[PDB]
């Protein structure tokens, strides 16, 4: 149908940006050895893997069950929602540690430079895929998140996984981009004061748009799904399975828009530049 | 034979665990440039840190504020064309320039070398620290009143005191105008073609003055807080 | 006029314009047209067969040693490092007293390494050390200026040159500049001995090079033709020839008997300076290192472009090729050497 | 200035009384040299991977 054929264009189109976006930044770090040096580095590398995950493993199917309606590749599925759990998991998840990442280097440079070697990397990025696979993994495996293959969630589940991957590092989150946004403000000013002194809100400007275009489109992509994963099960005023879904697409629509607001530093614009040439 | 290639494995091993130790020592030094013209105080400003704090004339030193190692170097033995062996200092977090202000005919020596400094092609992201030093003499020479600023400089007589100054306690307000008025000389060059890529931050400090490790610690911050701003686009 | 010096500057220009003319008379051809009709060497692409890793920050000299297998590298963390650059392991890690090094040389009879910065001191070590660690055995002073380069002559006579605008040969034993050599203007950057240790050029910042006789002290040749600061020197593999390199982005090749420029390499897309020069064992190729983060392969005879070695994050601050010709080595503001051919 | 003047002006006597040769045979020179030794260049020739010390194990 129409319909059918738009979806299943788009969708594609979906898919392919999602693995081209994450595998140019996969790529970009392992050609270039002046991008794995640093160690904001390992985190978004961890960030892109994560989203990658997403992609090849989870999206693809849920199309095909979008686009065909049934549900054909039948006992897997037990092991797909499990893995969808897991890799939209990592995504959330290592946002968060590359927000805290930032922020401790912005709040104490000297400290940053000397505590967070490549052995503290590790242990984050550890943090965070173990944490998912853990909540992932174990309580599909154990059945608990149960109450076409149905996906949905058990009631108590839906709240307490939820909680966790999202509303936390969305708390989390917000905490440190507000305290970034406290202290370029405070240079801003102090910069101002300088150049009026030798005369006698671009910047801010700046400022807002870089943090708006990141919480902005974290939040407006991601939270409507967490919302409803709140709402649903234990109402399920209601809504449909084809809203419901868009609003799993926008979830995983962050992971595609994730390189390009986190992974054009200039350097890292240079190497895709030679990339693709 | 191949004992012999097991004695140079190790002997790699050897060498590559002592440059791991070594990359973590040389990964916190905060290398600081010291330049500036003579009769000022560069030699004076290492000599007292190698005093004052523990450090390790001489061209360099070596001082530690609050678990925070730094490396200040000061070249005293070469030319005046240093357009070479600055190359050699591209990556230093911060160049601190030290200007006699009490001495009124040397003065534009130094804000022509301050413009040359502050322009140049390997210092683009080098943000400069700027001492304006030897403040109890210009203090000296502003009560003595034999050597006016006006006849050097002909525009401090149309000069005003900035409303932003803040003058230490107990100081002449012709002492307060005439420091300001060398600042705001040094920053119409900082704040003039420049670049967003790099600031300078004056301090009126004396020889015996010893917050100078706390102004360079500071200052040191402040460039590396901007700079993890411009990295993310924040700032 | 009447003044002496008025007269003295005149006959000087009156001297530089009869030597213009004595140059322009042995001019009759050009190195191109004569070579016009020999083979290209075709595309070079030598490719990186060893990475050097280790270095904390960049890589300021290297050399090669006799054996065409060890060889020396100074950076500006402070750290002499020398490679078995075949089985890429570390033999020696020298910890420096000042860490802006910009030289450094591997006496001919693998014994001793020198080196030398801004510390305006030129420190020999004693490789072959009887008792515990290599260290510091020697160090040269005499130097009002910072020590851009040098290279032993024997185990014994080293020169060194510096940025005083002078260049000077020293007994390693007595400490003594046994001869100095005095007539660079600006600040003196890279010296080249000649095969045959005789005789050795300069290049400085005065865009200018200068032949000189080792053990008379006199400057013998002075070439000109650079716009900008000379970078970069080295001799041609006959030794009576030796090609420059400026900021001003170009290769000039000179040629001592014939006391004048022979051909320039360059390209019109190429804006960047250049850091290294040094020629291949037959002097067919000249290797230059740019500002670009790149290194050009030029054809010493068609001033034809040949080869590129691009991949490094900085600017390549130094090249060398062995004395067997198997292979070049590149060091680079990245922290890191590799091995080509 | 005087004394630089005429240790300059004596100095350019001394480098013009050089005996140049003609540029067509200093090319002539260059290009033999390279040619005879242009066959054992490895650099240039490329040599066999067995001999190479960069290229083997
Ligand atoms: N009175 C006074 N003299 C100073 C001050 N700072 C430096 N000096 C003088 O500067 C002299 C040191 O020589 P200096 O100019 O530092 O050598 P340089 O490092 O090559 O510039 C000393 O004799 C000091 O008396 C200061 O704050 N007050
Ligand atoms: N499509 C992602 C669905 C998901 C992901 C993580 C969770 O913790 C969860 O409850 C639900």
């Amino acid at each position: 149908f129409s319909v059918r054929i738009l979806t299943a264009c788009f969708l594609s189109l979906l898919i392919l940006s999602t693995l081209l976006g994450n595998t140019l930044v996969c790529a970009a770090v392992i050609r270039f050895r002046h991008l794995r040096s640093k160690v904001t580095n390992f985190f978004v590398i961890s960030l892109a893997v994560s989203d990658l995950l997403v992609a090849v493993l989870v999206m693809p199917w849920k199309a095909v069950a979008e686009i065909a309606g049934f549900w054909p590749f039948g006992s897997f599925c037990n092991i797909w929602v499990a893995f969808d759990i897991m890799c939209s998991t990592a995504s959330i998840l290592n946002l968060c540690v590359i927000s805290v990442d930032r922020y401790w280097a912005i709040s104490s440079p000297f400290r940053y430079e000397r505590k967070m070697t490549p052995k503290a990397a590790f242990i984050l990025i550890s943090v965070a895929w173990t944490l998912s696979v853990l909540i992932s993994f174990i309580p599909v495996q154990l059945s608990w998140h149960k109450a076409n293959c149905d996906s949905s969630l058990s009631r108590t589940y839906a709240i307490s996984s939820s909680v966790i991957s999202f509303y936390i590092p969305v708390a989390i989150m917000i905490v440190t981009y507000t305290r970034i946004y406290r202290i370029a403000q405070k240079q801003i000013r102090r910069i101002a004061a300088l150049e009026r002194a030798a005369v006698h809100f671009k910047r801010e400007t700046k400022v807002l748009k870089t943090l708006s275009v990141i919480m902005g489109v974290f939040v407006c992509c991601w939270l409507p799904f967490f919302i409803l994963n709140c709402i649903l099960p234990f109402c399920g005023f209601c809504i449909d399975s084809n809203t419901f879904d868009v609003f799993v697409w926008f979830g995983w629509a962050n992971s595609s828009l994730n390189p390009i607001i986190y992974a054009f530093n200039a350097d890292f614009r240079k190497a895709f530049s030679t990339l693709l040439g | 034979q191949r004992n012999e290639e097991k004695a140079q494995r190790e002997a790699n091993k050897k060498i590559e665990k002592q440059l791991q130790k070594d990359k973590q020592v040389y990964r916190a030094t905060h290398r600081l440039l010291l330049l500036g013209a003579d009769n000022s105080g560069k030699s004076t400003i290492v000599k007292q840190m190698r005093i004052l704090h523990g450090g390790s004339g001489i061209f360099e030193t070596k001082f530690q504020v609050d678990k925070v190692n730094f490396h200040m170097f000061d070249v005293g033995g070469q030319r005046d064309e240093r357009r070479k062996w600055i190359q050699c200092f591209n990556d230093v977090t911060a160049i601190i320039f030290v200007v006699d202000s009490s001495d009124y005919n040397r003065l534009q020596e130094a804000l022509n070398l301050f413009k040359s400094i502050w322009n140049n092609r390997w210092l683009r992201t080098i943000s400069v620290i700027l001492f304006l030093n030897k403040q109890d003499l210009l203090a000296e020479k502003v009560l003595a009143g034999k050597s006016k600023i006006e006849d050097y400089f002909p525009e401090f007589a149309r000069y005003t005191t900035p409303e932003d100054a803040t003058p230490e306690p107990g100081e002449d307000p012709r002492v307060t105008r005439a420091k300001y008025f060398i600042r705001d000389e040094f920053l119409r060059i900082s704040t003039a073609s420049g670049d967003g890529r790099h600031y300078c931050y004056p301090h009126f400090t004396c020889a015996v003055d010893t917050e100078n490790a706390r102004r360079i610690f500071n200052d040191c911050r402040d460039i590396i807080q901007r700079m993890h701003l411009r990295q993310y686009e924040l700032l | 006029s009447g003044s002496e010096l008025d007269q003295l500057r005149q006959e000087a220009e009156q001297l530089k314009n009869q030597i213009r003319d004595a140059r322009k008379a042995c001019a009759d051809a050009t190195l191109s047209q004569i070579t016009n009709n020999i083979d290209p060497v075709g595309r070079i692409q030598m490719r990186t067969r060893r990475t050097l890793r280790g270095h904390l920050a960049k890589i300021y000299a290297m050399h090669w040693g006799t054996d065409s297998r060890l060889l020396v590298s100074a950076s500006q963390d402070g750290k002499l490092i020398i490679w078995d650059s075949y089985t890429t392991n570390k033999v020696h890690a020298i910890p420096l007293r000042s860490s802006w090094v910009m030289t450094c040389a591997y006496a001919p009879s693998g014994n001793y390494v020198a080196c030398g910065g801004l510390d305006n001191i030129c420190s020999i070590y004693n490789l072959k050390t009887r008792e515990g660690n290599v260290r510091v055995s020697r160090e040269l002073a005499g130097h009002t200026g910072y020590l851009s380069c040098c290279r032993f002559l024997d185990d014994n006579q080293i020169v060194t040159s510096s940025g005083d605008t002078t260049c000077a040969l020293w007994d390693i034993e007595t400490g003594q500049q046994t001869t100095t050599f005095t007539g660079h203007t600006g600040d003196v950057m890279s010296l080249s001995l000649a095969p045959d240790t005789r005789l050795f050029v300069s290049g400085a910042c005065d865009a200018s090079a200068k032949l000189w006789d080792v053990r008379e002290g006199m400057c013998r040749q002075t070439f000109t033709g650079h716009e900008s600061d000379i970078n970069a020197i080295c001799f041609f593999p006959n030794g009576n020839a030796f090609a420059t390199g400026s900021d001003d982005a170009t290769c000039r090749l000179f040629d001592l008997r014939a006391d004048q420029e022979l051909m320039t390499y360059s390209h019109d897309n190429i804006i960047c300076g250049i850091t290294s020069v040094s020629f291949s064992k037959s002097g067919r190729l000249l290797l230059a290192g740019y500002d670009d983060f790149n290194c050009n392969v030029w054809d010493a005879l068609k001033a034809d472009r040949a080869g590129v070695l691009a991949g490094h994050d900085n600017r390549v601050s130094c090249l060398g090729v062995t004395d067997d010709g198997m292979a070049v080595a590149t060091g680079s503001w990245d922290s890191f050497l590799k091995i080509w051919n | 200035s005087i004394a630089q003047a005429r240790k300059l002006v004596e100095q350019l006597k001394m480098e013009a009384n050089i005996d140049r040769i003609k540029v067509s045979k200093a090319a002539a020179d260059l290009m033999a040299y390279c040619e005879a030794h242009a066959k054992e260049d490895p650099l240039l020739t490329p040599v066999p991977a067995s001999e190479n010390p960069f290229r083997e194990k």
